[PDB]
RNA sequence: UAAAUAAAAAAA
């Protein structure tokens, strides 16, 4: 299945980008506002960017660690696409170019980066370990899937609580949420993912050698803008003033200076997003109990 | 596994006079079928062969037929999948001489052989080689029952791990399988398997006559 | 029977909905009629691609059964002969179980049926009639028939039931019983008392459903 | 490979020698290996100057001044014995061969441990790495006695993991040792060789059960590379002194390097000198005040989470609006709660509560009257907790588990939701409260004629701090009926305390220090001392009276399952060390013949020159005493119900139900005894009772420990912050340190030898004379210190050369 | 059991190299004439890579055919004996490998116009015989050489490089030990330009470092590019001499 | 959910 786009659309949107205009009425460095909604259960988070809707669910179960890593727990991230986000996606297509890329971006941003403290997922060394699972559900698509997913996974992990455990060797009674409160998963850092789309002016005249048409670069492109881009760039940054990961495969060849500018622009966005994410975690944490102060011991 | 139900992955499996019975045409799902049961001493083998074809292949320009054979483990998981493929390759090297391929252009014949059971008794203070002549017997029956033209009746025998398949009344050879055993058994195995062939042949011919009648 | 639903929430799909009963929340999407794969093609009728996604983990054989039962309900509902050699993708993403998924799949199935129907309505696909599904259960001591049981009620149940009926004539005439999935063991008197009280609350639901459909859709029309 | 490497070094010397020939600079190879020396002596290839370490030192011009530092004097490295076979175990058990004991590690030597055994009067010692055989303090262990050739007296050296075998580094062969350790080892061995009073020693062959929980510690900076992000094998020093250090492998060595972390032991195999564990979590920085507290509560296994939502439903629907009924015979009230009919109305009485100044959880109130027959009426009222806390509820279940309230310096940890503790059960002033009241009828000589118990509603006339009550009694201006009763209480208090001491009551002492705020509620000003007023005797004596009357009543009603509290007599062995020194030094002794002789001789342990000495000995006697223990009456026979310390035949805890669980049970048993309600079958089942006592003895102990360690922590920071100078008394003398106890805070510390002198190697230790002789730092004169010596002490930040850590250690002024 | 460091105060690394040394580079063109239209055997350090370019040729399935451009396919076979410790399982389906394959495709889709071979297919088969750090950079160089040998038109060279960072200063061309010790950056450089086809960072990297690290890599990649031109031209001179 | 000779007493 190949989507059909009119030649008229391809000429219109491209010309509009040369006039610094876009369909959804945004800027080039602007990122669509992200809305984060938490469900009743911990680990249930819904991320919304304009029309883009993604849902993440964090779950865990008692499991045994690998032989190679007796002190580390298990952690996996699932991002299987479905025709619900659009008929362009094949059901279970986990080997397609865009799918594998997205899967690899998230993995290198959360798993590989060590955003989650897997060492704190161990109950008894080389015997029993917690197995945290992050399931991302792509409900609908209006672009920015990678950005939506990173926010969804991280917000979920920071939301998530795991039943309190008392361990005495090989026997462990997992206290229920009724008996005692659940324990929040450890976090080392908060990675945020930014997606950049590159374009070509296709214009006859440039006013100056000194100042030139250069390259088109926008942030968080919509579905219509994502099909017309000539280049893809994803940079992951945090509030710790460091680059988590950056993935550029082919596309429109760009200077090292341009990448840095995108990287510096993304840093201002990930700062606002991280603080906002923490805020909505703070508002939901205080939200849960109508009578919590009456509840307290210490 | 999201395809089947494998259960808990943290668990572990359990750790601890020649006689023939031939029946064909008992499966209505395919074009030809066969049941072969053999009991010798403490060792017995029961396998089922299913034949589907000849069915037309769209766009096929082959001037002859195409045979595909696959062995399966019905119950006991003993034989390796790698070894099953090897026998399958051996079996196809046999029936490509037996089956009149010129009769089925642009067509293909799929052959499924289910090794539902084999029972082995070993005393304490190869293996699949013994099943091979029974697989050949089953397929040759299932093909003849299906209506597939065979140039000759294919049969074989197992002598000290040396399997050799015969046609044209033992005058020629359509397959040879030798594993381990002992040397200088060339002349002996050729004579012992030739007797097993002739024995398996007459019972195979009689089988068709019986059921066909 | 205080359910709540929304229609047309997804942008890149021909039709969508979000059905919620108690905890149980299911979002559904429908694209069709569209070009089918060769292996899906039906010479005369419409081909249905039905997908069910669980609230936790990946789709297993459990959801494969949810897809099968949901197929038995949606198939006779759709006027399939209107779309020969064509495809209709129907995807259900269960967002919240509302029940112990390790033991039951009752409420998730009923919510998927109601959501799928609503998504088909939104998509504008030819339907022969209307449809509604409710989960029912029976208590261990009291043996009472509880319509729309909670998760806590299911734990202490002796039998669990999924009932989906086909309605015509302004939601007053039961054309047929699309699906009845009873797991457990039964007594005849309880069954018909269940069907009598069940029909009443179902009829009340349709009336409520009609109200919701008109209230949301009328502002769009002229 | 060893010969190649030696040849490599030799090649380097050969190269350097040839390379530096034009500059007339030779090279000297300092090696103790006989292979390199022989290869150079033969002079086969090139000329290389090879000297051994000792041989090289003897070529320095100043041989004398640096000689003394230098030491003078199929192979398998030592290893721990394998755990005994089960067949061997069951064969030994049947033949009488083996016994198992709970190993308590000594508090200043982590390599000395003891195990109590019935056969033996003193604790059987277990000494050294090998004989300890990988045990941890707490572990259930099986021991075997060693031959008498191996028996030892209590060690005369102090030790921890941080300061033993400090060379070794964990990983996931040849071994060497340090000169002080060597010499220290020689001195210790010599001490062992000559000492009289050796004691039974054993060795660990198996462990019945293990005390590995999650623990708290901080990394050894000396095992960590602070600037490397690689994963690292490293050493964790645990917060408990007794525990051996632990080897863990961690990706975050450098990040965790100034964190107070939590770890868990995974194994301790024969072929590893240290246990292996693994990182669990990071509580935050080592200076963090908050994390130390969370750390403290983990080390003590104390719950402090918000009470389970489940618990809340048990709490009354109307929360803070809850009100004692106006009319006890009110019909709506009587339907909502039928037990009310049996409740007495004691409000007309003049009840007051005497509690500590920041006391919000008030357990009890008292009242007085003069009866027309000349006798006095004295009554005691206690929070009616079991009216609100019902058996089998989630609230009872959380309280039973918690077992006790835990009081930290900056925190109070509640057993019960504070709606109960600080509002509805608290005997608040001016508000009608339910209560359990025992009222006596006694004469002017404070002799009990009769005693009664009941469930009642009372109104608190006034809630006092202790001082206000004393002033109102003293002033002589106020002679109202209430004050006249208060003086009557004090007069009878003197009589009761007199008779009790004559009966053989103990008078131990440990008046710990207190802390005060500035105008700000969290800004601290001063450290002071709480003074015992005559009213304090006044509350304690009537609490004692309440508890004794209650124990007799409930043991009467339930002879098999009564909730009681006993206290064993100390063995003479408990007082062996303390008694001998006093007798030797001053020829003055304390008598173990009875508790009265114990109390009287203790009273007479007086130094006229210094008042404090008597308190020093009193606090040191307290340490010796065996643990008092809750028990159910059916577990022992009557003579074993004995409370030694209190010199009464039967005792229990009744007076504090809100803050202890024992009381809750006693309360139910008393309500059972008086026919107010039937006793829950839970407290009539010996097996459930036995499990309850086990738990609450454990929760009681843990709470005492946590209490003390919070005080020690804050006091430790506070003295340093002040720069203040405070006196200390010497209660222990080892070969390499002393232990001082402080009167103001009453907290012991260890001053280590190399924190007492710039030169340890010249120190004299005498084990008969209990004497340490040394040359102080910042001074030149030899100093003698003995046990019982008044000294002066202070705290400052020392950095250890061996341990790269810079903690704030206790020093001698 | 042993322990090791990264960069000594003497400016020496674990293997003996200093902070700015490229490993031994050997390059080889037309190694498999009877197996592919273009072929290259790469030896960059202990890394050993066979690269085969088969095409442009007829697609095996008409379903997969583009009438505007050629279809470019890349399959990387990391053999089970590439490392010191033989891997039990195959690495073919591994998500890490799928990302690598995808990454390489994205890179060269913009580097070959791929508009002059319509209705054809270019299949690139790669066999990694031995691995020792910077395998991604070596994969890039192997494809570029093999493609040129096949006479397939492209706009410019694409050179791949490996970067190692310790403290203040990164180390050029990292091996497995260094890769294990510290985070690395893999750079795809087009021709002699400053434009990157591939920027790959999988581990944590201080933000201050990258600008300087990039500068070192680009300079080193230029040297690598110069060597490649020398490697092919030198071979041509050698081949001509052999002919003579 | 096992099990000790592991700090007396009072109020917190
Ligand atoms: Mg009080």
């Amino acid at each position: 299945k190949d989507i059909e786009i009119s030649a008229s659309e391809s000429k219109f949107i491209l010309e509009a980008l040369r006039q610094n205009y876009r369909l959804d009425g945004r800027s080039f460095d602007q990122f669509r506002d992200v809305e984060i909604t938490f469900g009743k259960e911990f680990g249930d988070v819904s991320v919304k960017m304009g029309n883009t809707k993604v849902h993440c669910r964090i779950s865990c179960q008692i499991a045994q660690p690998y032989e190679d890593r007796p002190f580390e727990g298990l952690f996996v991230i699932s991002t299987e696409i479905s025709p619900m986000a659009g008929s362009q996606f094949e059901n279970g297509n986990i080997t397609g170019e865009d799918e594998v890329l997205c899967s690899r971006i998230i993995e290198k941003s959360v798993r590989r980066s060590g955003a989650l403290d897997v060492e704190g997922l161990c109950i008894v060394a080389g015997s029993k370990c917690w197995a945290v699972r992050a399931d991302v559900h792509f409900l609908d698509c209006d672009g920015g899937f990678i950005d939506a997913s990173c926010i969804a996974v991280m917000a979920g992990l920071m939301h998530f609580k795991k039943p309190d455990i008392t361990v005495h060797g090989e026997q462990i009674i997992v206290h229920p949420v009724n008996e005692r409160e659940p324990v929040p998963l450890g976090i080392l850092h908060i990675p945020i993912c930014v997606t950049f789309s590159f374009f070509n002016p296709q214009d006859t005249e440039e006013n100056i050698k000194g100042e030139t048409n250069s390259e088109i670069s926008i942030i968080d492109a919509t579905l219509k803008e994502e099909l017309l881009r000539d280049g893809v760039l994803t940079v992951t940054l945090n509030k710790n003033r460091e680059v988590v990961q950056v993935s550029k495969a082919g596309g429109l060849p760009m200077d090292a200076l341009t990448l840095m500018k995108c990287c510096h622009e993304a840093y201002s966005i990930i700062e606002k997003i991280t603080d906002q994410i923490l805020q909505l975690l703070k508002e939901d944490s205080e939200k849960r109990n109508k009578y919590a102060a009456m509840l307290t011991s210490e | 596994d999201r395809r089947r139900l494998l259960g808990p992955a943290a668990a572990k499996p359990m750790a601890f006079e020649q006689e023939l019975s031939l029946h064909t045409g008992f499966i209505e799902n395919c074009n030809g079928s066969a049941l072969v049961e053999a009991r010798s001493l403490g060792h017995q083998t029961s396998l089922i062969s299913a034949v589907y074809g000849p069915r037309s292949i769209r766009g096929s320009f082959t001037s002859q037929g195409t045979i595909s054979i696959q062995l399966k483990n019905g119950l006991l998981e003993k034989y390796n999948t790698n070894e099953l493929k090897e026998v399958s390759s051996f079996l196809m090297g046999i029936f490509n001489s037996v089956v009149n391929l010129s009769r089925y252009p642009k067509s293909g014949i799929d052959i499924f052989v289910y090794l539902t059971y084999d029972k082995d008794l070993t005393n304490n203070p190869s293996q699949i080689s013994s099943l091979i002549p029974h697989c050949i017997t089953s397929i040759t029956l299932a093909l003849a029952d299906a209506g597939i033209e065979l140039v000759d009746m294919a049969g074989a025998g197992e002598a000290n791990g040396t399997v050799v398949s015969f046609i044209k009344n033992g005058e020629e050879i359509v397959g040879f399988w030798k594993d381990d055993g002992d040397d200088e058994d060339l002349l002996e195995c050729l004579d012992r398997c030739k007797e097993q062939y002739n024995r398996y042949r007459d019972l195979m011919i009689s089988c068709l006559m019986n059921q066909e009648t | 029977m205080s359910v709540q639903a929304e229609i047309g929430i997804l942008d890149h799909v021909d039709g969508s909905s979000e059905f919620v009963s108690q905890d149980t929340k299911v979002i559904c999407s429908v694209t069709g009629p569209i070009e089918p794969k060769a292996r899906q093609e039906l010479p005369t009728q419409l081909a249905l691609e039905i997908i069910v996604r669980p609230a936790k983990g990946v789709a297993t054989t459990r959801e494969k059964v949810l897809e099968d039962k949901l197929r038995a309900v949606l198939t006779p509902l759709i006027t399939r002969h209107c779309y020969p050699r064509q495809l209709c993708q129907i995807t259900c993403q269960i967002l919240e179980s509302g029940e112990d998924e390790a033991e039951f799949s009752l409420r998730e199935l009923s919510c998927c049926i109601n959501a799928a129907f609503l998504a088909l309505v939104d998509a504008g696909i030819a339907l022969n009639s209307m449809c509604a599904s409710i989960p029912i259960a029976i208590i261990k001591d009291t043996s009472d028939i509880i319509v729309d049981p909670t998760a806590e009620q299911l734990k202490i149940s002796l039998s669990v039931h999924t009932l989906a009926l086909e309605f015509v004539n302004g939601g007053k005439v039961v054309k047929n019983v699309l699906l009845l999935d009873s797991n457990g063991d039964f007594n005849e008197d309880q069954l018909f008392s269940l069907l009598e009280l069940g029909e009443q609350k179902c009829q009340e639901l349709v009336t409520n459903i009609r109200r919701i459909i008109q209230d949301n859709i009328s502002p769009r029309l002229v | 490979i060893n010969d190649r490497n030696n040849r490599a070094i030799r090649k380097t010397c050969q190269w350097y020698s040839e390379h530096l020939k034009p500059y007339d600079i030779n090279v000297v190879l300092v090696t103790n290996d006989r292979l390199n020396r022989e290869a150079a002596t033969k002079e086969v290839e090139s000329n290389i100057i090879t000297k051994s370490l000792v041989q090289y030192i003897e070529l320095l011009p100043n041989a004398d001044d640096i000689r003394d530092s230098i030491p003078q004097m199929t192979f398998s490295d030592f290893t721990f014995p394998e755990y005994y076979s089960t067949a061997r175990v069951m064969g030994g058990l049947k033949n009488g061969v083996l016994y198992q004991g709970n190993i308590q590690i000594s508090e200043y030597n982590f390599l000395e441990g003891s195990v109590s055994l019935p056969r033996f009067s003193k604790p059987v010692l277990i000494v050294g790495q090998k004989n300890l055989n990988r045990a941890f303090n707490g572990d259930q262990v099986i021991v075997e006695l060693l031959p008498q050739s191996e028996w030892k007296a209590p060690s005369s050296i102090v030790l921890d993991s941080e300061h033993f075998d400090v060379n070794d580094n964990p990983d996931i062969n040849t071994t060497v040792i340090s000169d002080k350790q060597r010499r220290l080892l020689a001195k210790d061995a010599m001490i062992a060789q000559r000492s009289k009073k050796i004691q039974p020693t054993a060795k660990v062959v198996y462990i019945q059960r293990r005390s590995w929980r999650q623990y708290v510690g901080q990394l050894a900076p000396s095992s960590v590379d602070p600037q490397s992000s690689s994963t690292q094998n490293v050493f964790v020093i645990l917060m408990d002194k007794c525990l051996p250090k632990v080897r863990i492998r961690t990706r975050r060595a450098a990040e965790l390097l100034d964190k107070r972390i939590v770890i868990s032991i995974d194994s301790w195999p024969t072929t590893h000198k240290y246990p292996l564990g693994h990182f669990v979590r990071d509580l935050g920085t080592i200076e963090s005040a908050q994390a130390e507290t969370e750390a403290l509560l983990l080390e003590h296994d104390v719950e402090y989470r918000p009470f389970s939502k489940k618990v809340l439903e048990c709490l009354p629907a109307e929360g803070h609006d809850w009100k004692a009924p106006t009319k006890l015979d009110d019909p709506e009230a009587v339907s909502k709660d039928p037990l009310l009919t049996k409740r007495k109305d004691l409000r007309d009485k003049l009840i007051c509560s005497i509690d500590p100044p920041g006391c919000v959880d008030i357990n009890d109130a008292l009242h007085a009257k003069k009866l027309p027959n000349g006798n006095w009426e004295v009554g005691v009222h206690i929070a009616d907790v079991t009216h609100f806390v019902k058996p089998g509820t989630a609230l009872d279940a959380e309280g039973a588990a918690r077992g006790t309230s835990v009081y930290l310096v900056d925190k109070r940890i509640d057993m019960l939701p504070m709606l109960l503790g600080t509002d509805l059960c608290s005997l608040k002033p001016y508000v009608d409260r339910f209560a359990f009241s025992v009222i006596w009828e006694l004469d002017d000589s404070a002799n009990i004629v009769n005693v009664n118990f009941m469930k009642s509603v009372i109104r608190s006339r006034e809630a006092f701090s202790y001082e206000q009550a004393q002033l109102r009694i003293d002033d002589k201006t106020q002679n109202d009926e209430l004050t006249m009763g208060m003086r009557a209480l004090l007069k009878l208090s003197v009589k009761l305390k007199q008779k009790r001491l004559e009966a053989g009551a103990l008078n131990l002492a440990s008046p710990e220090v207190k802390v005060h705020m500035d105008s700000e509620t969290s800004d601290p000003n001063e450290v002071e001392i709480k003074k015992l007023l005559a009213t304090n005797s006044l509350v304690e004596e009537f609490m004692l009276l309440a508890n004794i009357s209650v124990a007799r009543k409930i043991y009467d009603a339930f002879p098999q399952t009564a909730m009681l509290r006993r206290h064993a007599a100390p063995p003479s062995t408990n007082f062996e060390i303390l008694n001998e020194m006093l007798n030797t030094r001053k020829n003055m002794s304390i008598s173990l013949e009875s508790s009265k002789a114990l109390a009287d001789s203790l009273d007479r342990c007086v130094d006229p020159e210094d008042p404090y000495f008597n308190t020093l000995v009193r606090i040191m006697s307290t340490r010796c005493m065996m643990a008092a223990q809750y028990f159910y009456s059916g577990a022992y026979s009557y003579p074993d119900f004995r409370h030694y310390g209190l010199a009464v035949d039967i005792y229990t805890h009744f007076t504090s139900p809100i803050r202890r669980y024992c009381d809750v049970v006693a309360h139910r048993q008393l309500a059972g005894a008086i026919g107010y309600e039937p006793l829950s079958l839970t407290h009539r089942d010996k097996n459930k009772m036995d499990m309850i006592c086990r738990n609450i003895n454990r929760k009681h102990r843990n709470a005492q420990f946590a209490g003390r360690a919070s005080i020690e922590y804050y006091v430790g920071q506070v003295m340093r912050n002040n720069e203040s100078t405070e006196t200390g008394y010497v209660i222990k003398v080892f070969n390499n340190g002393i232990v001082v106890l402080v009167p103001k805070f009453g907290v012991e510390g260890l001053i280590r030898l190399d924190n007492l002198t710039e030169d340890p190697n010249s120190a004299a230790f005498d084990e008969v004379e209990y004497k340490l002789t040394f040359v102080p730092t910042n001074s030149d004169k030899p100093r003698d210190v003995y046990v019982f010596d008044k000294v002066e002490v202070q705290v400052r930040s020392v950095m250890d050369p061996i341990t790269s850590k810079r903690k704030a250690e206790l020093l001698l002024k | 059991m042993s322990r090791l460091e990264i960069y000594s105060p003497e400016g020496l690394r674990l293997d003996g190299r200093r902070w700015n040394e490229l490993r031994r580079f050997e390059s080889s063109i037309n190694t498999h004439p009877h197996a592919a239209d273009g072929s290259s055997y790469m030896e960059q350090g202990n890394n050993k890579i066979i690269t085969l370019v088969k095409g442009p040729k007829e697609p095996r399935l008409k379903s997969q055919m583009d009438t505007s451009k050629a279809l470019l396919n890349v399959s990387v076979n990391i053999t089970k004996f590439s490392k010191f410790e033989r891997s039990k399982s195959s690495h073919k389906n591994e998500r890490r490998v799928l990302e690598i394959q995808t990454s390489l495709v994205r890179m060269f889709e913009k580097n070959v116009m791929l508009n002059i071979y319509p209705r054809t297919v270019i299949d690139i088969e790669i066999h990694v015989l031995e691995q020792d750090g910077g395998i991604m950079g070596s994969l890039i160089n192997g494809i570029t050489l093999a493609l040129i040998d096949a006479g397939i038109s492209m706009f410019d060279y694409i050179s791949g490089i490996s970067v190692g960072l310790y403290d203040t200063t990164p180390l050029l061309d990292t091996n497995s030990l260094e890769e294990n010790a510290m985070s690395t950056v893999t750079l795809g450089v087009v021709g002699k330009s400053e434009k990157l086809s591939l920027l790959l960072v999988e581990d944590k990297i201080p933000l201050d470092r990258l600008e300087n690290v990039l500068a070192i890599g680009i300079a080193g990649a230029h040297r690598v590019r110069d060597l490649m031109d020398e490697e092919l031209r030198k071979h041509a001179q050698k081949r001509v001499s052999n002919a003579s």
